[PDB]
């Protein structure tokens, strides 16, 4: 038969085999999950959509399919393109802390006015010596931080690569999701064409936005001046 | 052509967000530079004396208040308790109410900075307005005589001295930007809706207690209810703007939607009350300068804005 | 010019627009009005000229900055994989010092300092994007250039202005009218750090006193009295 | 008012001025909650001393390269008293004095450096009192941290000392604990030496020195008495663990 | 209090079968957000549920999502707080059965119950709001775009709350807490209808919404 | 026990959950495992006991007791739980507290007549709880140390009220048990280990009084890795289990 | 007609120090900076700021919190952030003297707090963008007359209070900025703006003071 084209939790899509002919193998992609039902005290395998939203069987390299369910009509992964702002540099590594995950800001709320009128970090308030490790998971505008390594800053050129010409403290960079790593950092990488610094302002943040303008230079309009980056290419 | 959803533009880059909607003549709320958001009430549906018919026995919630502007709800109820004193429009005769500011957003745990300084300033804001007068508070107990002999009844007057103590607490849900002035206009109609329960009495003391159905109003002076506006001065810079196919600054009112909150640095807040006065200002220049005449058009959208949410009900 | 001017912060800065000014200190170029102001309260010190002034603002500090070429006072905190954790003042950001940055030093013959050594030494690298850097050799030979460990003398916290002047300033009497009295070592640390020691410890406890003391009294003239009435060894 | 000291020199419980009350201890009771474990009884009081380690640091602070860090968790139960406490004492001022007391007493006592980045957790359960509770909580700890076989330079032994008048009155109870100033020693070993001096209440100063003397005595008993109970306890457990 | 304003110490507090509505994503700064009122003869509760995260957790590296629930008393401080936790316990149980964790590693989900308004004209009661509960949850999960294996309801008979998934095929929660003695099979028979029509409502909720 | 591997995990519910169950040390589903108990050794309490498990884990419970009126104090008993290692404010300890509240209410936990000294006073018994330590799920554990520190347990007796200065009486009441079970697949275990409680598809917590199945009953996720959805006959089991093999946990405990 | 006291460098275990008194009011303050901030206060591209006062009498609250908030809305604009990224720079202000009744009002201690705060901001050797003075302003219930540095008493009989804190720069001749207008009680438009007017002047005089006394003491420990 027809797999359903709306899709809710713990609703079936398909069975885990069809011929139709060929005999297709259904693999359980992004919200969906192979679950083992009971039935008529028989057991059948099917494919259940774990999410609200379209079903998507598309076709990649006795052949298997991908079955997955797209929103509309979050986490970080390994290979997901995530945005995040350059928090701390080394001659080893730049830190970064997640600000979105694929056109979705995490977290939902970065907490602004919690800590009052100044200019203040998620944590450097009252509520932050206060906060109940026990009975939440983090404080409120906590974020996933990552970390980008020098050598997976480049593809190429990888023994020598100098992190403070390629990011900057403030700067907005599109990396990607290369390993779990440990439960404080995510690992990042920026070796890519579409990956690297997307926003950055010269003076380190203080000064006006720079546009990208080379591979490895933004400058800044009211300048003139050029500064050194790796910027993400643009279109 | 690479493209973020406004939400992520407001997180990654909120001051271009801001000047490039400013360029257009709006805001990254999807309001114009004077616009406020509407507002919406439902006054005293928790109060126990919501309906008079039917008093609510195990209710203990003396004033009621729902507020929603734009996609913001407040929830203010007033409780009350009594204290033993003890021993003009000068402050010293005035009294203020103790409200519990809970902002709801992802943390649990003690209270944030801005839930004890918005409590803090609605207290102070209350005391110095001067709206609850200290004689207004008074309780006159009434006394509990036995019928005859077999059980009891009150008598109230149409001996020690006693004090009304109010408390409010009030719970912001989807905060999206600064939410003292909701918080205060939700407690002004709250406050308005208050009614204090009449109370009686039987080295050694006897406890007072309040009468069940009985209710007097707690009058405020309502030509001391003020309402609260606030603003952002913005300066345009030249590069940010939009082709729309020498320095210039806006004014902007009802702040949210983040971009505005974690951009703008120069802001204005005003209590102002319908009659024409004004009972709270603050000027904060933390970005750009701020001249008098955004101080004048700040007054006068204030009160207009007094005007309007004094009238729009009742 | 040669006439030294006390200056406000936000005050207009009074040197020829048309002549090129090198800014040191005290002078901020604003990044996005490219306007020169004053920001430090104190003394506004332009020198004669060169090929080009240097314009900076002496001010009263106590709290260090690492800046290139300074000479510095550490005591190591922790040992890492190939560096030194040092501090050049408590709850201050900590420095690095590489363990190949001394004379003779390979990754067979390592450097032989533990935690809670004294160590004389150079700041070579300063970024403000990265931690400091500093070194107990000369960067362009490799050998001794005067750095390395300060061994059983005394230590003395003292305001950045006096240290300079200590260092820099040849006409200051404090190290005259120490040698008057007994022979002792000195090692002078831009950081506010100043090392002493004598033969006899009697003596660099009266070094120690009196230089403690010097630093108080903003009079210059009076040194020799209280050196004279330290040495007298009173309790 | 009641004769705390008879003329005939006896208390309400039946002492006279210079004897202990009942002293038993044990070792390993606790195998599998435990590295080191000791019960404890010193008149009414009955207190279970459970330390855990050296371990692994749960957080990757609280780590110290140089020495293992000594934590020291007093639990006052609420039925230790007659009448039950409707409050709980953890986080007290009291507790906190007592606990960071008792730390600091081991800190010097035990080998923390050759347990470097390690962590030594010491949980106390007050489960009977009856006065001179501080002494008790001592023994307690120097018995089950022995047990522990984590290594320190000696014993250190608690005990308490009232002052009723001119007399001084040997490890005092609950009742003479009130209406009397009390003195709490930690003597380290045979030694002269203090520990811990804990006194709360008012003592006249040309007296304090006679308190300490039968104190310190009072003490090495106690000491000759937990030395007792372990060498039996190793005799027992050295000889059948053989063949 | 020092981080509160509770007036002067002296003074003392003052002495004296059913319709469903479902909505969600009203909640601007949270992932996802449920609103459930519930009206029956006699009595009308009405309660909020929001879904912070999937969000970072302070600790070691977990394998799989890790889910608070927090129990808020609305108005009226109607409970005990020891119930609170209790019920929210059950309710962890009943979703760490639901909500898909292997997806989510080093990753917490935090869930608010706002029990805004519950006043029964009537004339213990955490029984008959179990199963709003539940259904809020489950609504702000789904919406919050959490995976969840099921449409994890319940239905409440007796003072016997019976959480199910599966077409009521099999349970994810048991709550009995006093409430009378009866036979466990009628009261499984009218939760499980409760059950599958709170089921229909949440997934008409869900298409008619998100 | 706890933070098994994967392996370990799939070697256990396999043998959890063949037929018939297959549990690590070879127990029956029904059987428990060796404790024992030891009364009245706090002479400055009503009442009191302690549990040693096996395992290692150690239940201390105190029984005390107080004057009250009725009408002022509703509830004549009042548990507190203290789990070491937990702070009081922790979920799983209000959890059981609430729990053992629930199942000891005078209302119809135990007999409160049994409590009354004059129609204006009677005590108020408070069970105090000190879990030393624990590796599973202690709600049994706690109910058997309570069960036998109640059954043991001396009250002053009445002649305002006064009391006898050094006769008391033997308080008679029939305490109630809590029992946990362990589903796994489709077998019902009693008295689950750490390993066994790390593996299951879920938990039954019921309670039992005068020789009935009464309230509270729980399902409790004895773990968060493999909390699964069970079958009602399951349910089913658990309570005909418990209510089989109960009357011999409650002959064990109540012979003194 | 408004005298003010003013001291410097009066800590030792501190970067900067200040001692401010106006009236009854005395409050003194101290600066630690830039220092290193922990992790949860760290900013990436500026200065991170650690805030605190305490009250004369009692422990502090959310009076004090307050306080605290207001300071923080005058000194983040006044330094210059920007030049110590991912540092802290600690602020604390202890209240000896109120100089007003504590229970009703909190300007005066407001006032003090900012300029010795400022004061110890300039004594620690902190960038500092530019020059700052702040002033408490009151109108009265009969008289309606505008007073700048009110007494206690004066403030009893108050229809209004006002705090005001500007910014100055170019000698402070020139207003750069109004940093902070606190203004609770009953007004009007025209009232405000005279007070706004009367109360830049005095503040021009207090800026030209704190000059004066800032040279004083500071002068000396440079050399020519
Ligand atoms: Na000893
Ligand atoms: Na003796
Ligand atoms: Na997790």
């Amino acid at each position: 038969f027809q797999f359903p084209e709306i899709a809710y939790p713990g609703k079936l899509i398909c069975p885990q085999y069809g011929t139709e002919d060929i005999i297709f193998n259904y693999v359980p992609g992004p919200g969906t999950k192979l679950i083992q039902y009971e039935h008529n005290g028989r057991t059948l395998e099917a494919i259940t959509a774990t999410l609200v939203g379209t079903v998507r069987c598309e076709e990649e390299k006795v052949k298997n399919i991908l079955v997955s369910v797209l929103p509309g009509t979050n986490l970080p992964k390994e290979g997901d393109i995530v945005l995040t702002r350059v928090t701390r540099l080394s001659l080893q590594r730049a830190n970064v802390e997640i600000l979105a995950v694929e056109d979705k800001p995490s977290p939902i709320d970065s907490g602004i006015g919690s800590n009052g009128s100044g200019i203040v970090a998620a944590g450097g308030g009252s509520g932050a010596a206060t906060f109940s490790v026990s009975q939440a998971s983090s404080d409120l505008g906590e974020t996933f931080r990552g970390i980008i390594r020098s050598q997976d800053v480049r593809s190429t050129d990888r023994d020598r690569v100098k992190v403070i010409e390629c990011f900057k403290p403030g700067d907005i960079v599109r990396a990607q999701v290369l390993s779990l790593g440990d439960g404080t950092n995510y690992y990042l990488t920026t070796a890519r064409n579409d990956l690297g610094v997307v926003f950055a302002r010269a003076a380190n943040g203080a000064g006006g936005l720079m546009y990208a303008t080379d591979w490895q230079m933004m400058t800044s309009p009211v300048t003139g001046a050029t500064e050194k980056r790796k910027c993400a290419k643009p279109f | 052509p690479i493209t973020f959803p406004p939400e992520v533009l407001a997180r990654i880059s909120p001051e271009l967000s801001l000047q490039r909607h400013l360029s257009l003549g709006i805001r990254p709320c999807l309001r114009k530079y004077e616009e406020f958001r509407d507002v919406a009430i439902e006054n005293n549906t928790l109060s126990r004396y919501a309906d008079a018919g039917n008093i609510d026995t195990k209710n203990n919630i003396l004033g009621s208040n729902v507020l929603k502007s734009g996609k913001t709800i407040v929830i203010t109820s007033i409780t009350g308790g009594i204290i033993e004193e003890t021993s003009e429009d000068i402050i010293a005769n005035y009294a203020s109410v103790y409200p519990v500011v809970e902002v709801e957003r992802g943390r649990v745990g003690a209270c944030t900075d801005e839930e004890m300084t918005i409590s803090q300033k609605l207290h102070d804001s209350i005391l110095h307005s001067r709206i609850l007068p200290k004689k207004a508070l008074k309780v006159k107990a009434g006394v509990r005589s036995a019928n005859e002999d077999g059980t009891f009844s009150v008598l109230y007057p149409d001996k020690r001295k006693w004090s009304y103590v109010l408390y409010a607490k009030i719970v912001v849900l989807s905060r999206t930007g600064p939410v003292f002035d909701l918080c205060w206009n939700s407690l002004m109609y709250a406050l308005q809706s208050v009614k204090l329960p009449r109370a009686f009495i039987d080295r050694e003391t006897y406890e007072i207690i309040c009468d069940q159905t009985k209710s007097v109003p707690l009058m405020i002076n309502a030509k001391n209810i003020a309402f609260a506006s606030n603003y952002g001065i913005v300066e345009l810079d030249p590069e940010c703007q939009l082709q729309n196919s020498k320095l210039n600054t806006v004014l902007i009112a009802d702040l949210d939607t983040e971009a505005e909150e974690t951009s703008i640095h120069s802001t204005i807040s005003i209590l102002a009350a319908p009659s024409g006065n004004y009972k709270q200002l603050t000027l904060m220049g933390g970005g750009a300068k701020i001249t008098p005449e955004m101080i004048k058009r700040s007054l006068l959208l204030s009160r207009v804005r007094a005007d309007d949410l004094s009238t729009r009900f009742n | 010019d040669s006439m030294s001017t006390f200056i406000f912060p936000g005050d207009s800065f009074p040197v020829d627009p048309t002549t090129p000014v090198k800014l040191g200190p005290g002078i901020y170029c604003d990044p996005n009005t490219q306007e020169i102001r004053p920001v430090n309260t104190g003394v506004l010190h332009v020198s004669a000229k060169g090929k080009v002034q240097t314009a900076y603002i002496d001010y009263s500090s106590k709290r260090y900055i690492p800046s290139v070429n300074d000479f510095v006072i550490g005591v190591i905190i922790g040992t890492f994989s190939d560096s030194y954790k040092v501090s050049l003042q408590n709850f201050s950001s900590s420095v690095s010092l590489s363990y190949m940055a001394f004379p003779n030093a390979s990754k067979k013959n390592r450097p032989t300092l533990q935690v809670g050594d004294l160590v004389y030494a150079r700041v070579c690298t300063a970024e403000k994007e990265l931690e400091a850097e500093i070194e107990c050799f000369d960067s362009t030979t490799g050998r001794d250039a005067g750095f390395g460990i300060l061994e059983d003398g005394m230590i003395i916290d003292v305001n950045l202005n006096f240290a300079r002047q200590l260092l820099f300033n040849n006409d200051f009497p404090l190290l005259k009218v120490l040698a008057a009295h007994t022979k002792f070592e000195v090692a002078i640390g831009l950081n506010g750090k100043i090392w002493v020691k004598c033969e006899e410890l009697s003596n660099t406890l009266a070094c120690y006193r009196t230089i403690m003391e010097c630093c108080q009294k903003n009079d210059t003239a009076a040194f020799k009295d209280i050196a004279k009435r330290q040495f007298k060894e009173i309790l | 008012r009641l004769e705390i000291y008879s003329p005939e020199g006896l208390r309400l419980d039946g002492r006279r001025w210079n004897e202990l009350r009942r002293f038993e201890s044990s070792i390993n009771t606790h195998p599998h909650a435990a590295d080191g474990s000791s019960y404890m009884e010193q008149g009414n009081n009955k207190i279970i001393t459970l330390v855990k380690g050296p371990k692994e640091p749960r957080l990757k602070s609280q780590m110290d390269t140089s020495k293992a860090l000594l934590n020291v968790s007093v639990n006052i139960t609420k039925f230790s008293k007659f009448e039950r406490s409707k409050s709980s004492h953890k986080n007290e001022r009291r507790v906190l004095e007592i606990q960071t007391s008792l730390v600091r007493m081991f800190e010097k006592n035990v080998m923390l450096n050759i347990y470097p980045r390690t962590v030594i957790d010491i949980e106390i359960h007050v489960l009977e009192q009856d006065g001179g509770i501080m002494g008790s909580l001592i023994n307690g700890i120097t018995l089950a941290l022995i047990d522990a076989g984590i290594s320190m330079f000696d014993y250190i032994s608690g005990i308490s000392v009232g002052l009723y008048d001119t007399t001084p009155l040997l490890d005092t109870n609950s009742l003479e604990e009130n209406a009397m100033s009390t003195v709490t020693l930690g003597v380290v070993g045979k030694s002269e030496k203090l520990s811990l001096l804990l006194v709360e209440d008012k003592i006249p100063l040309d007296r304090l020195e006679n308190v300490l003397a039968i104190g310190i005595a009072g003490a090495h008993r106690v000491r000759d008495l937990m030395d007792e109970e372990l060498r039996k306890h190793a005799q027992k457990r050295v000889s059948n663990a053989s063949a | 209090d020092r981080r509160r304003l509770l007036g002067p110490a002296a003074a003392k507090p003052m002495a004296f079968e059913q319709e469903l509505s479902l909505h969600t994503g009203f909640i601007e700064n949270c992932n996802g957000s449920a609103l459930v009122e519930a009206r029956s003869l006699g009595h009308q509760t009405s309660l909020i549920t929001a879904v912070y995260g999937p969000r970072s957790i302070r600790g070691s590296f977990t394998s799989q999502g890790t889910i608070s629930i927090q129990l808020k008393n609305g108005l009226l401080e109607k409970y005990n707080t020891n119930e609170l936790k209790e019920v929210s316990s059950f309710l962890m149980g009943i979703f760490n059965s639901v909500v898909n964790l292997s997806r989510y590693p080093k990753s917490g989900i935090d869930i608010f119950v706002y029990l805004t308004y519950d006043k029964d004209l009537t004339n213990s009661q955490i029984s008959s709001l179990i199963p709003h509960c539940i259904t809020s949850i489950t609504l702000a999960l789904a919406d919050a775009g959490i995976e969840l294996v099921d449409m994890a309801g319940a239905g409440e008979a007796n003072g016997t709350v019976v959480s199910f998934i599966k077409n009521g095929e099999e349970i994810v929660g048991f709550w009995k807490d006093d409430g009378d003695d009866e036979d466990l099979l009628e009261c499984l028979d009218r939760c499980k209808e409760q059950y599958n029509r709170y089921r229909d409502l949440m997934i008409s909720c869900l298409m008619n919404q998100e | 026990h706890m933070s098994l591997s994967v392996a370990e995990k799939s070697y256990l519910y396999d043998s959890l959950a063949s037929t018939p169950s297959i549990r690590p040390d070879g127990r029956l589903p029904h059987q428990f495992r060796p404790i024992e108990i030891f009364t009245d050794f706090l002479p400055s309490s009503n009442g009191s006991s302690r549990i040693i498990a096996s395992d290692g884990s150690e239940c201390i419970v105190s029984i005390k007791s107080k004057v009250v009126d009725h009408h002022v104090e509703n509830e004549l008993l009042q548990v507190d739980v203290d789990i070491a290692g937990q702070r009081d404010d922790a979920l799983v300890v209000e959890t059981i507290t609430s729990l053992l509240n629930k199942v000891l209410k005078s209302g119809s936990g135990v007999d409160s007549s049994k409590l009354q000294l004059t129609k204006k006073y009677s005590f108020k018994i408070f069970v105090d709880v000190l879990v030393i330590s624990s590796h599973s799920h202690p709600i049994s554990l706690i109910s058997f140390a309570i069960y036998s520190a109640l059954n043991s347990t001396y009250l002053p007796k009445l002649i305002l009220p006064t009391f006898h200065d050094y006769d008391m009486v033997k308080l008679d009441i029939n305490p109630p048990l809590v029992f946990i079970l362990a589903v796994v697949g489709n077998n019902m275990l009693l008295d689950p280990a750490a390993n066994e409680s790390e593996v299951a598809n879920n938990g039954l917590i019921i309670s039992w009084s005068n020789g009935k199945i009464t309230s509270p009953i729980r399902s409790v996720a004895l773990n968060d890795s493999n909390v699964k959805s069970f079958k009602p006959h399951l349910l089913k089991q658990g309570l005909a289990m418990v209510e089989k093999y109960a009357p011999d946990v409650v002959r064990s405990l109540e012979n003194l | 007609s408004m005298s003010v006291q003013a001291e410097i460098g009066i800590l030792d275990h501190v970067d900067g120090s200040s001692e401010f008194v106006s009236q009854d009011t005395k409050v003194i303050c101290s600066v630690t900076g830039p220092i290193e901030p922990k992790a949860r206060q760290e900013l990436p591209t500026q200065l991170a700021l650690e805030i605190i006062v305490r009250p004369a009498k009692g422990v502090a609250t959310t009076r004090e919190k307050v306080l605290e908030d207001k300071l923080r809305a005058v000194l983040t604009p006044l330094i210059t952030r920007h030049c110590y990224p991912r540092q802290l720079c600690q602020i604390t202000c202890q209240i000896l003297e109120s100089g007003e009744d504590e229970a009703e009002f909190s300007l005066r201690e407001l006032s003090c707090c900012i300029n010795a705060a400022f004061l110890a901001l300039v004594d620690a050797g902190i960038a500092l963008n530019s020059m700052c003075a702040s002033i408490p302003i009151a109108i009265i219930k009969d008289t309606s007359d505008i007073i700048v540095d009110p007494t206690a008493e004066q403030l009893k009989i108050s229809l209004s209070v006002h705090t005001l804190a500007l910014e100055f720069v170019n000698g402070g001749k020139v207003v750069k900025n109004v940093l902070l207008l606190d203004s609770n009680g009953d007004f009007n438009e025209d009232q405000l703006f005279s007070l706004l007017e009367l109360g830049e002047q005095k503040c021009q005089e207090l800026v030209t003071n704190i000059r004066r006394i800032i040279q004083d003491n500071i002068s000396p420990r440079l050399v020519v």
